[PDB]
RNA sequence: UAGCGGCGAGCGAACGGGGAGCAGCCCAGAGCCUGAAUCAGUGUGUGUGUUAGUGGAAGCGUCUGGAAAGGCGCGCGAUACAGGGUGACAGCCCCGUACACAAAAAUGCACAUGCUGUGAGCUCGAUGAGUAGGGCGGGACACGUGGUAUCCUGUCUGAAUAUGGGGGGACCAUCCUCCAAGGCUAAAUACUCCUGACUGACCGAUAGUGAACCAGUACCGUGAGGGAAAGGCGAAAAGAACCCCGGCGAGGGGAGUGAAAAAGAACCUGAAACCGUGUACGUACAAGCAGUGGGAGCACGCUUAGGCGUGUGACUGCGUACCUUUUGUAUAAUGGGUCAGCGACUUAUAUUCUGUAGCAAGGUUAACCGAAUAGGGGAGCCGAAGGGAAACCGAGUCUUAA
């Protein structure tokens, strides 16, 4: 198929494998879950009975006092004692095969076309790093929540979008599975539509 | 991710102690005692759903036996004569006519006597 | 504290040897 | 960490093509004079580990 | 598709066992360990190959053989691997450069496995009888 | 893995490969020619960081309300919608933020430059002796004395000097490789008492530090040492003028403040055990896990031409708690005074099986690099071929002379 443009009502030729395959929900789920597991920082810890401050003294003698057996005041049964299975810092990142990662992007990318959430242009820039300029441009196109992918990122467009919280602007090398699903619309320049398909082999 | 048990535990305990209304002493106030009481109350209620069927039939038989002997026939011969006469009224209804309509009950005894004789 | 004096005494404790 | 092989088991079993293990027969080291040649002749070739024993061997040799 | 409309494949996410959490769960009060004994204790259980004190199997049976240091530096080559070298000549150096054998291999053999459909020149290798016939059927030659 | 090992429990390499980082020199000495490299110290200059800081955009109408930041309407700023506060939830009220600037004086770097110490280059020569090695005893090597190479030395001895010596896992011969018995040397690497900024599928007052609070305190011990408990009025003290009972009390009742005083200092919320006051029913001739099935009467509501709901429960059938451990417990076997809070199958890394997703005779990368969850990196690992103790042979191979 050929994506229709919006600058000249021309068309761009795209691979059927990249922009026309079926949606593999079970594969894309494993990839957006693996993405979120890699953003976890995993910094926390508690104290076992070994690391709680205290003494190793036995609170009372083993036999004869009429009280339950105790050997330590750091016992996790006691108030202010250790945690039984105290946490350590841990790494929550998973592995994604390269072919499963690239396969999910093609399933995601072709769904955006199928749901006409993908918009292709070759003209998207601003003349000054002004937030009111980009916001007026987006008003004309009828976009409010939008991800803008550019061949190479301009400094004017990067700076004009920082203060708009519904707008993120990215280079073709910086697309990720979760952001394509998050934003309502995706705008690609036809030179970013080029570069994504070679990256997707 | 620490979870506190306070809000859930309170509601689970309050569920048992509401079923223990009317019990004596700690059985309506104290969970360790009200729990065992609500379990045994459900054990009895299950068991006594079978027994309610046994105790009412045993009561209907005694009221038929009493009203039949007032007409000159025992229960064991009254029921046998109703089988030979192909009458199929159950004992729940016979014990109801015995009390409330004693003139219909006499007609049943004559039918039983005619078939048995 | 320590054990009760009758629970320490051998005569009271050791009645069935 | 990596599981450690039972190193004395690896000197006594070799894995075969479909996943069995072969071993040398016992009773052929000494008082051999008093044994029959028919008995000794049958103890020379290697045997296969029986079904009741496979579970013990497989746990001892995790890298076989 | 939204971030709250993705579901996993059915049968991929079996929930784990949670021992000691009640009567109704089926694993309460004992966690599938049965009653008392060595195996029911925390940290209990006997070591690998323990048979009760009876002389275990891997100590009942004799040791046999030795390990050959020559076997580790020897490799097998299949016939389907011969098309994967560059230049149509097969030797030790070309098989290492094709990532077919390891860098420490010194001896190789070509065995009848797979098939060859092109003329290759096998040089300096041992070839089985079956593979020698198969290489020459496709137009190749073997030297030493 | 190869090996070591009461060949048990266990211990466990190297060679070789991929990376991060990379750097070489001096004395054992004379001469020639000099100060020629380099380093160290100091002085000055220049740039840069640190130690205070400066400026920093743009909102009012109306509704509810104790109070507006909220609802509704109409506007504006944005290289600034990080965050915090303000009488409820603020881009435009405040402090900030992005951004742009700032140092009299001291100081860390990096250069340059001045001075002081340093000596660069060539030629010729020398080339670390109670040492290497050995005997005896131990220790280290993955290697437990073994067939045990190599290293270290308490003890007794003891060479050869580049025509010479060491090693190549007992030992010998050949070959290869390197020169002990003198010394110096950056980076990649380990760590955090302490300082700053930022972050969290970390905690939220029995948790998190022992310590959110004047805590290593109170208290305990001769001493070393042990070691607590204890957070929250309100937006703002507006923290209750005055009156009354009382002992010029404690405590209370009014008045007043406040949106709220049943927010009154023992102060947000205010559960349960436990203790009471009031009302409805039952209960002083009646024998037991205290319920359950039936059930009259009474009281209060309903709604009709009636019997329904709620409470109580005379009388009556059946009925010896729960946990645990056991062949077997009402058991006079165990455990629990009760309530509220906490309290036990986890984590990491190897391995096997099952499900599921990808690719498929192939699958997959690790460290690392990286404008960094992308992409590169195929070193490796597993599979497609087995038999034999092994050499070896190979869809076969071992056995055996067959
Ligand atoms: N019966 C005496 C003596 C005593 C003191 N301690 C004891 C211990 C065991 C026996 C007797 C005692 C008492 O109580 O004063
Ligand atoms: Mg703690
Ligand atoms: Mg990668
Ligand atoms: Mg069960
Ligand atoms: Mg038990
Ligand atoms: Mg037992
Ligand atoms: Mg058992
Ligand atoms: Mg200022
Ligand atoms: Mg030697
Ligand atoms: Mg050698
Ligand atoms: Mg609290
Ligand atoms: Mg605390
Ligand atoms: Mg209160
Ligand atoms: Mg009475
Ligand atoms: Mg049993
Ligand atoms: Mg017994
Ligand atoms: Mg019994
Ligand atoms: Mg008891
Ligand atoms: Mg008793
Ligand atoms: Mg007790
Ligand atoms: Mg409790």
């Amino acid at each position: 198929m050929e994506l229709v443009l919006k600058d000249a009502q021309s068309a761009l030729t795209v691979s059927e494998t990249t922009f026309g395959r079926d949606f593999n929900e079970a594969l894309v789920h494993q990839v957006v879950v693996a993405y979120a597991a890699g953003a976890r920082q995993g910094t926390r810890a508690q104290k076992t009975r070994a690391e709680v401050t205290g003494s190793g003294k036995k609170p009372w003698r083993q036999k004869g006092t009429g009280r339950a057996r105790s050997g330590s005041i750091k016992s996790p049964i006691w108030r202010s004692g250790g945690v039984t299975f105290a946490a350590r810092p841990q790494d929550h990142s998973q592995k994604v095969n390269k072919k499963m990662y690239r396969g999910a992007l093609k399933s995601i990318l072709s769904e955006l076309v199928r749901q006409d959430r993908l918009i292709v242009v070759e003209k998207f820039s601003v003349e000054a790093p002004k937030t009111k300029l980009l916001a007026q441009k987006l008003k004309d196109m009828a976009l409010e929540d939008v991800l803008i992918i550019t061949g190479e990122l301009d400094e004017n467009l990067f700076l004009a979008a920082r203060n708009l919280h519904k707008v993120d602007v990215r280079d073709a090398t910086g697309i990720d599975p979760v952001s394509l699903i998050a934003f309502d619309k995706v705008v690609m320049t036809a030179d970013a539509v080029k570069q994504v398909e070679e990256m997707l082999a | 991710a620490r979870v506190k048990r306070g809000v859930i535990a309170r509601a689970r305990h309050k569920k048992i102690l509401k079923q223990a209304k009317g019990y004596y002493g700690a059985r309506s106030r104290v969970y360790r005692v009200a729990f065992q009481a609500v379990i045994k109350a459900g054990q009895y209620a299950y068991r006594d759903r079978r027994q309610r069927k046994r105790q009412f039939r045993q009561l209907w038989i005694a009221r038929i036996n009493a009203a039949a002997r007032q007409n000159g026939i025992s229960y064991s011969k009254f029921i046998n004569g109703l089988k030979k006469a192909s009458v199929e009224i159950d004992r729940k209804i016979l014990a109801d006519i015995a009390v409330f309509d004693k003139v219909a009950f006499t007609a049943l005894v004559e039918k039983a006597k005619a078939a048995l004789a | 504290v320590t054990s009760k004096w009758f629970n320490i005494d051998n005569k009271i404790v050791d009645h069935r040897p | 960490p990596k599981i450690k092989t039972v190193r004395g088991a690896a000197k006594r079993f070799k894995k075969t093509g479909k996943g069995g293990f072969k071993h040398k027969h016992a009773n052929l080291r000494h008082i051999l004079t008093k044994k029959a040649t028919k008995r000794k002749r049958h103890l020379r070739p290697k045997a296969m580990v029986s079904k009741g024993d496979l579970g013990l061997v497989i746990a001892c040799l995790p890298y076989a | 598709m939204r971030l709250n409309t993705l579901s996993p494949a059915e049968g991929s996410k079996k929930a784990g066992k949670r021992l000691g959490r009640g009567i109704g769960s089926g694993l309460g009060k004992t966690g599938g360990r049965g009653h008392k004994g060595q195996k029911s204790r925390s940290g209990g259980g006997v070591r690998r190959g323990f048979e009760g004190g009876q002389m275990p199997l891997y100590r009942r049976l004799p040791k046999f053989g030795f390990t050959s240091r020559k076997a580790a530096i020897t490799a097998e080559i299949r016939l389907s691997d011969l098309a994967k070298v560059e230049g149509g000549v097969v030797d030790l150096n070309t098989l290492k450069a094709a990532n077919i054998i390891g860098i420490q291999i010194e001896f190789a053999k070509v065995i009848l496995a797979g098939e060859v459909t092109t003329p290759v020149t096998v040089r300096g290798l041992r070839v089985t009888k079956g593979a020698r016939a198969a290489i020459e059927a496709a137009g190749g030659k073997i030297e030493e």
